[PDB]
RNA sequence: CUUGAGUCUCGUAGAGGGGGGUAGAAUUCCAGGUGUAGCGGUGAAAUGCGUAGAGAUCUGGAGGAAUACCGGUGGCGAAGGCGGCCCCCUGGACGAAGACUGACGCUCAGGUGCGAAAGCGUGGGGAGCAAACAGGAUUAGAUACCCUGGUAGUCCACGCCGUAAACGAUGUCGACUUGGAGGUUGUGCCCUUGAGGCGUGGCUUCCGGAGCUAACGCGUUAAGUCGACCGCCUGGGGAGUACGGCCGCAAGGUUAAAACUCAAAUGAAUUGACGGGGGCCCGCACAAGCGGUGGAGCAUGUGGUUUAAUUCGAUGCAACGCGA
């Protein structure tokens, strides 16, 4: 796919940041 | 930890400077019996001669070079969960550790006093007798055994 | 033989295998070894061990030029990456510095589609 | 303690089941199928009432410790399948022998099988055969397989599916050859029965008039390899091909020659007959 | 008539679009030097590559594809989407101060245009990737993940296809309605001293009041209070299927039912089991030791054999020197 693991990631941009 | 602390500095001992006889007991000091150790390793080794057929001069440390451990069991925090992971046995616990668990089982074990108990059970070990290097089996379950695991 | 006394340490660390081999400046190789060469063979004997001992047969090899500074390059992780530094280290050489070379491609061809296990 | 039985069902002909069969089924605690519903369908037309446990090849291992360990506790494990008998191209073998392994009786029962059956009527020699199953569903595969099996002298037993029935002709025909005699049996014990025997290559013109002709399960007899000996050896004329692709002929046929100990004229001469 | 909607002047940011150039890294291949038995892969292997010299290292060359860092809940675009740098052509938006036209506006069935990826037609290109496929391994045999290869496809020019969980599951436009914390672009004033303070715009992220909501939750960017217009829905399955019409090279797309059958289908949220998602706290649970059982002979008791009985009960964690 090489394209959901960056979305994963991207994913985790609202876990503790806001 | 960053960083790591060696073992803390211990004097001699005046009289030969067998480390090993005091550690023997030291750590095993319980209700004040040091005394009965210091004033029963002189009588003790007086009478041993014939007692035993040998002197507590150069037979004492002849049976006790497989006490030697080569692997020691060490707790370390890695792939977050605890394990042996057997490292190469540091002076800090490759003397310390053992020496430790050598009266443990050898205390009180058919006599009512220590009078004799601690120096026969080391004396005996010219007779293919004792417990001392016998616990060295026990290291060798957990080290050069699940080397894919460790 | 020819008693350069300076050379470069080229180190291919690999998920599956490290090779370690000893050039020139001009990039004339003279004597190598690999983890797999060296009586390993398998990934479950891939450990920094044969990654030593591969360095440690690669010295012993090149020896006979009688280098004494080298400039060590790694290539790509694995777990031999410190294992072959300290051995080569240990055998009689004289580091200068670690040189970092990994082939770090700016997006420029897809990657093989990863496992899935 | 309790005994493993290999109970055999009918092949579509609720008839032709043995009584010993039903007396079996309803003498035992579980029965272990390949689709419980279309056993308890065959139990309900018999009147008979059971347990039943999933048991195919996809979960048969997984499921094998567990059948031993109900076997060692007395109970008796009948082993059914959708139709014929089971291990025949159908789930049994790792669970009979875990069985046997473990210190277990088995008590196979005669039934219906298929292969035999078209066997039976198929009007070839039956003295000596192979059963083969399934064909690969492949052509490479399915290639592969025939050429293997062009020289085998005995009767050849193969299951076939209407899926590919005309495939495996087609691929039947090209390796073996249309002089090859064949006998098909279809929906045998139904009401659709037919055994049709032929050459190959009429066979399959036949088959291709009506599509009536390809549809059910089917069951293929094919007549052993004759006794002839005039045709060389395929391995040497392969060899001498590959060789001649990769070296010139005259050494090609040299080195095919001393390799099979074979006679080098005949060898040229096939290698100059096949190059024009 | 000028407030709605537009035009002119100045300036601002922008992966907005089309076309042409060019730059660096990397993969693959070709060739040369040094060098010599392994390399590759895996949980372990094997297929594969290698003495006609691989892999490693160096030094040239060819080619295609994509633009590491910057890079950000950042920006632009009506949507789909848009990331190296430069040039040419070109669209939109916003801010200051004016001048101008004077309702020129909003929404839109049909209609027209645009429209991810896959796919199709013609002709090129093809490094890497990769459906299909081949082989290896695994299996009694399979399938399935796993490994080695590998063809379309992926790229370009033209034409067709017009479908997505094409989503913010929120149609477009306008007005009114408590507040905080940011980000990003303007602009006016105070010593811009500067980063700052005072204000005033556009876009955008998070929390939350009234209100709303079945609840979740939304909350000035509304799912709040209203107004204009358009599209769409009224049980679940049948079924976005059949027939017909239109479109298409094809794949198919669009419009779109009925018979028959069921008494449910469904949304949100609550309570507990489950759990390995996880984290945490405990208990010789584990860790580190002490002593035993299982090793051998006895005694007791149990399961079984025999017997006329070897009475019966517990006989997985909760029985076997137990009832007794
Ligand atoms: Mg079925
Ligand atoms: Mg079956
Ligand atoms: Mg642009
Ligand atoms: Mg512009
Ligand atoms: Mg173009
Ligand atoms: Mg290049
Ligand atoms: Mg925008
Ligand atoms: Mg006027
Ligand atoms: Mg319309
Ligand atoms: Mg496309
Ligand atoms: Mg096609
Ligand atoms: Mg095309
Ligand atoms: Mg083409
Ligand atoms: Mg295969
Ligand atoms: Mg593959
Ligand atoms: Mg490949
Ligand atoms: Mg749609
Ligand atoms: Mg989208
Ligand atoms: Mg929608
Ligand atoms: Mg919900
Ligand atoms: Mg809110
Ligand atoms: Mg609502
Ligand atoms: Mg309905
Ligand atoms: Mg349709
Ligand atoms: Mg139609």
């Amino acid at each position: 796919f090489y394209e959901k693991p960056t979305t994963e990631r991207k994913r985790a941009k609202a876990s503790a940041v806001k | 930890r960053r960083r790591v602390i060696g073992q803390r500095k211990i004097l001699p001992d005046p009289k030969f400077g067998s480390e090993l006889l005091a550690k023997f007991v030291n750590i095993l000091m319980v209700d004040g019996k040091k005394s009965t150790a210091e004033s029963i390793v002189y009588s003790a080794l007086e009478t041993l001669a014939q007692r035993s057929g040998k002197s507590e001069l150069e037979a004492f440390e002849v049976a006790l070079e497989n006490v030697r451990p080569t692997v020691e069991v060490k707790s370390r925090r890695v792939g977050g969960s605890t394990y042996q992971v057997p490292v190469e046995v540091r002076p800090v616990r490759r003397n310390a550790l053992a020496m430790r668990w050598i009266v443990e089982a050898a205390r009180k074990r058919g006599d009512k006093s220590m009078a004799l108990r601690l120096a026969n059970e080391l004396s005996d070990a010219a007779e293919n007798k004792g417990t001392a290097v016998k616990k060295r089996e026990d290291v060798h379950r957990m080290a050069e055994a699940n080397k894919a695991f460790a | 033989r020819k008693q350069v006394s300076d050379g470069v340490a080229h180190i291919h660390a690999s998920f599956n295998n490290t090779i370690v081999t000893i050039t020139d400046r001009q990039g004339n190789a003279l004597g190598w070894a690999t983890a797999g060469g060296s009586g390993f063979r398998g990934s479950r004997k891939s450990t920094p061990f044969a990654a030593q001992v591969a360095a440690e047969r690669c010295a012993d090899a090149v020896k006979e030029y009688g280098i004494k500074n080298l400039e060590v390059m790694v290539k790509g992780p694995g777990p031999g990456r410190e294992s072959t530094i300290r051995a080569l280290n240990a055998a009689g050489f004289r580091i200068t510095n670690i040189t970092d070379v990994t082939p770090i491609p700016h997006n420029g061809c897809r990657p093989p589609k990863k496992r899935r296990v | 303690q309790g005994q493993l039985y290999i109970v055999p069902t009918p092949i579509g002909n609720l008839a032709d089941i043995t009584q010993r069969a039903l007396e079996v089924l309803q003498a035992v605690d579980l029965i272990a199928a390949e689709d419980t519903r279309h056993t308890g369908l065959l139990l309900q037309h018999f009147g008979i009432n059971a347990r039943l446990f999933a048991l195919h090849d996809h979960n048969e291992q997984q499921k094998a410790e567990t059948l031993l360990a109900k076997l060692q506790e007395g109970q008796n494990i009948a082993l059914v399948s959708d139709a014929g008998t089971p291990l025949i191209n159908d789930p049994g073998y790792h669970l009979v022998r875990t069985c046997r392994e473990a210190g277990i009786r088995v008590v196979p029962l005669p039934g219906p099988c298929a292969a035999i059956t078209a066997l039976s009527a198929a009007g070839l020699p039956s003295d000596r055969f192979c059963y083969e199953g399934f064909l690969p569903a492949k052509s490479k595969g399915r290639r592969d397989a025939l050429k293997a099996i062009e020289a085998e002298p005995r009767t050849l037993i193969f299951y076939e599916s209407t899926h590919r029935l005309l495939d495996s002709l087609e691929d039947i025909v090209a390796v073996l050859g249309e002089s090859r005699y064949v006998v098909l049996a279809r929906e045998l014990t139904k009401t659709w029965e037919t055994i049709h025997g032929a050459p190959v290559g009429e066979l399959l013109a036949w088959v291709k008039e009506d599509e009536n002709r390809r549809k059910g399960e089917m069951v293929l007899i094919v007549e052993g390899h004759k006794a002839q000996e005039e045709d060389l050896p395929a391995d040497a004329l392969r060899t001498l091909a590959l060789l001649q692709a990769e070296l010139p002929l005259k050494k090609a046929a040299a080195l095919a020659a001393e390799i099979h100990g074979v006679k080098k004229n005949a060898l040229y001469k096939y290698a100059l007959e096949q190059q024009g």
